Order: C-alpha cells, then sequence, then structure tokens
C-alpha cells in the first residue's frame, strides 16, 4: 500500500499565523505530471470536507487561506492566516491507486499563552469500595499547552498500566484543556496501601505539584 | 443537490452480521465509483471497500482488514450501494461513511453523514454514578472541584447535566474511555466556590438513552 506519514499529529498555531501540515508518501503519487494527493478538513460530528485536490487545487468555495503544494512523495497543506473556525482534524489522502490510503491526521488547535493546571485528587467513594473496585481520580483543570506528565504513586511505588487519561476539547472561550487521570485498583489492593499521590509536571508550574491523601482520612 | 445517506448501523456481538445501505440523490449514480470509509473511535479514516461501474464489470476492492468478511454491492436502479458485514470484530467499531469518488482525479466529492457501528460482547447497561466529593483540605484560592464518576455503562453515550441544567459554568464532562471490561467510564467535574459547599446543593443528572435510564447523584463533602 502507499503509506502516508502525516506530521504533526497535533499542531497549535496562533490566530493570524500560518499553519503548515505535511504528508510524506512511501512512494510517488504522481502520474503524468499530476500529483494525486487530496486534503480533507473534518469538524467534530461531521464528515470529511475536501479542501485541496490533486496536490494544489482549491475546492470550489474553499476559502483562499487554504493552499496545497508538493509533488512526488512530499506534500503540504498551508492555512494562512489561520482563523478560529480552522480548528479541526485534517487528513491527506492519496488517490493515485487503490487501496485508497489516508494520513494519520493532524488536530489543529489554537496556540495561547501558558496556563498552569489547578490540581485536585479524589479518593474512591465509600459506595464504590463496597462494590469491590476503587477509582482514584486526579484532575488537572484549565491548563495550556496540552502536554503534561501525570504520575501515580502508591506508598511511593510508581504506578504503570493501571491508569487512563482523558482530555477535554479546547475550551471555546479560554483555549485551555482539562485532563483526568483515573487509577483503577481492586478494593483489596486499595486497602493494602496508605498514601495515594498524583504528581503533575507542566510547563506552567515552576515545580511539579503533588496532591495526595491518606486512605480513609475524611 | 447531491446527497448520500447511510443507514443500518447499530449494536452487534462479535461474530455477528450487519448490512449498511447508502442511497444517493441528485447524481447519476450509475456513473460513480462508490466507496465505504470508516472512522475509528480514535477519529482516524480507513478506506474499507470500493465498487466500480458496469463498464468495469462492477470491479470490487477490499481493505485487507475486511477481505472475506465484507461484501460491497450496488443497485444502480435504486442509486444505492450496500456493505454486507459478516463475522464482525470489536475493531470494526466506528462510523461508516459512503463516499464518491475517492479515487482518481476529481474537483468535488460527496460524503454522507455516516452511520455508527459498535461491535462488542457487552450487554446494554446504564451507569453506576459515584460522587467525586470536594476535598476537606483547604485550597489556597477558595475554589473547590467536585464531580461525578459515571462508570460501567454500555454503549455510548451518556449525557451529564448539573442541577438540572442550572449549573453550566465551569463544567467539564470528559470523553469516555473504554475499559478492559468492555464498559465505558467518564467523569464530569465542576469548579464552585468553596464557600458555597455548606449552602449550595450539587446534583449530577446522568442520562443514558440506550438503557432509557436517568440517575441523579447528590455530591456532598464526605
Amino acid at each position: 500500500d502507499i503509506v502516508l506519514t502525516q506530521s504533526p499529529a497535533s499542531l497549535a498555531v496562533s490566530l493570524g499565523q500560518r499553519a503548515t501540515i505535511s504528508c510524506r508518501a512511501s512512494e510517488s503519487v504522481d502520474i503524468y505530471g499530476i500529483s494525486f494527493m487530496n486534503w480533507f478538513q473534518q469538524r467534530p460530528g461531521q464528515p470529511p470536507k475536501l479542501l485541496i485536490y490533486a496536490a494544489s487545487n482549491r475546492g470550489s468555495g474553499v476559502p483562499a487561506r487554504f493552499s496545497g503544494s508538493g509533488s512526488g512523495t512530499d506534500f503540504s497543506l498551508n492555512i494562512h492566516p489561520m482563523e478560529e473556525d480552522d480548528t479541526a482534524m485534517y487528513f491527506c489522502q492519496q488517490s493515485k491507486e487503490v487501496p485508497w490510503t489516508f494520513g494519520g491526521g493532524t488536530k489543529l488547535e489554537i496556540k495561547r499563552t501558558v496556563a498552569a493546571p489547578s490540581v485536585f485528587i479524589f479518593p474512591p467513594s465509600d459506595e464504590q469500595l463496597k462494590s469491590g473496585t476503587a477509582s482514584v481520580v486526579c484532575l488537572l483543570n484549565n491548563f495550556y499547552p496540552r502536554e503534561a506528565k501525570v504520575q501515580w504513586k502508591v506508598d511511593n511505588a510508581l504506578q504503570s498500566g493501571n491508569s487512563q487519561e482523558s482530555v477535554t476539547e479546547q475550551d471555546s472561550k479560554d483555549s485551555t484543556y482539562s485532563l483526568s487521570s483515573t487509577l483503577t485498583l481492586s478494593k483489596a489492593d486499595y486497602e493494602k496501601h496508605k498514601v495515594y499521590a498524583c504528581e503533575v509536571t507542566h510547563q506552567g508550574l515552576s515545580s511539579p505539584v503533588t496532591k495526595s491523601f491518606n486512605r480513609g482520612e475524611c | 443537490e447531491v446527497k448520500l445517506e447511510e443507514s443500518g448501523g447499530g449494536l452487534v456481538q462479535p461474530g455477528g452480521s450487519m448490512k449498511l445501505s447508502c442511497v444517493a440523490s441528485g447524481i447519476t449514480f450509475s456513473n460513480s465509483w462508490m466507496s465505504w470509509v470508516r472512522q475509528s473511535p480514535e477519529k482516524g479514516l480507513e478506506w474499507v471497500a470500493e465498487i466500480r461501474l458496469k463498464a468495469q464489470n462492477y470491479a470490487t476492492h477490499y481493505a485487507a482488514s475486511v477481505k472475506g468478511r465484507f461484501t460491497i454491492s450496488r443497485d444502480d436502479s435504486k442509486s444505492s450501494v450496500y456493505l454486507q458485514m459478516n463475522n464482525l470484530r470489536p475493531e470494526d467499531t466506528g462510523i461508516y461513511y459512503c463516499t464518491t469518488p475517492l479515487g482518481g482525479y476529481f474537483d468535488m466529492d460527496y460524503w454522507g453523514q455516516g452511520t455508527s457501528l459498535t461491535v462488542s460482547s457487552a450487554s446494554t447497561k446504564g451507569p453506576s454514578v459515584f460522587p467525586l466529593a470536594p476535598s476537606s483540605k483547604s485550597t489556597s484560592g477558595g475554589t473547590a472541584a467536585l464531580g461525578c464518576l459515571v462508570k460501567d455503562y454500555f454503549p455510548e453515550p451518556v449525557t451529564v447535566s448539573w442541577n438540572s441544567g442550572a449549573l453550566t459554568s465551569g463544567v467539564h464532562t470528559f470523553p469516555a474511555v473504554l475499559q478492559s471490561s468492555g464498559l465505558y467510564s467518564l467523569s464530569s467535574v465542576v469548579t464552585v466556590p468553596s464557600s458555597s459547599l455548606g449552602t449550595q446543593t450539587y446534583i449530577c443528572n446522568v442520562n443514558h438513552k440506550p438503557s432509557n435510564t436517568k440517575v441523579d447523584k447528590r455530591v456532598e463533602p464526605k
């Protein structure tokens, strides 16, 4: 298959500046001077919308700030100047030969100034514990950029494999994110330990923040 | 005006079958190559199957992931293309789109709104709702966070409101995660004045349309 390497997976650009999204094909997508590379925009809940066809041609009604370039194996979609309704997923897609293949996608978001998260920790409820499972939740509220390291420790033992993270979409008014990390243990494993800690590293914090509790302490 | 309309998605168990249908309007359908493309819960696009024209002997193509399990066909008289899916697998879960032409040189294309497929051994089940109680240790700044953990439901989605929709500012309802058990979970959180914690009542209203259930949970200091 023609494999498309799309970069970056996540792109933050300031409104008014240029967003450049790239796609490398594993082999040429050219036939007779035409480069069969398409670009799509996808908004949440909606189907893909064709922006650029055959590498460099704007679709009908597509705004002039979208443009495409490239040939052979190397292609870019350029959005300049970026506007707020350009936040979306973008995908390249080769139309040279079946099987039709797509890049992995780029999520384009709005770049804003750094904002440190507020961090909170929630012990499992008494109601859930009697059910046989314990969920411990660490919340990072209203931060930017999205990159953060959230590390669970149980009596100082670094946890791995037993937590899942979820992140909100960028806030429409302040452009920040919030994130949950949820540690899942058996009721039995939870009652084996005393100190539950969530350590958060983020560019907005001069020193990584630990929130912790002693099991059963109001 | 050209429109493509998909139908036939829904819940199914692994090993089961479903047939999707796509009806085209406003186009000379017999002249159009038709493809199905799916989108994972991860939000990526994957081409599934294509069928060509009568003049091309209705040539069909399949992604290796679906070869021998899916069958694409068309009925030019009804401007429709179909995807029969057999021996379904969890990884076939996703939104399925009908599109044309996808391949070759084209200055315009068409896509439906999509139809959803969820392949799972899980039974439909409404969520258990647990409080994320505001901490009894003080905050430096006088804002407190609290929430509801909405756990062990199937299929998606749930909706969460706070105080019957009166509380919307500061609310974050996270995307669900599929747990190793095959059931989904998420939390909804809100930030409130810590000085309201003894005065203001906070209740999360959790609706799960697939089970036709609603759960209200009051969230108090422990």
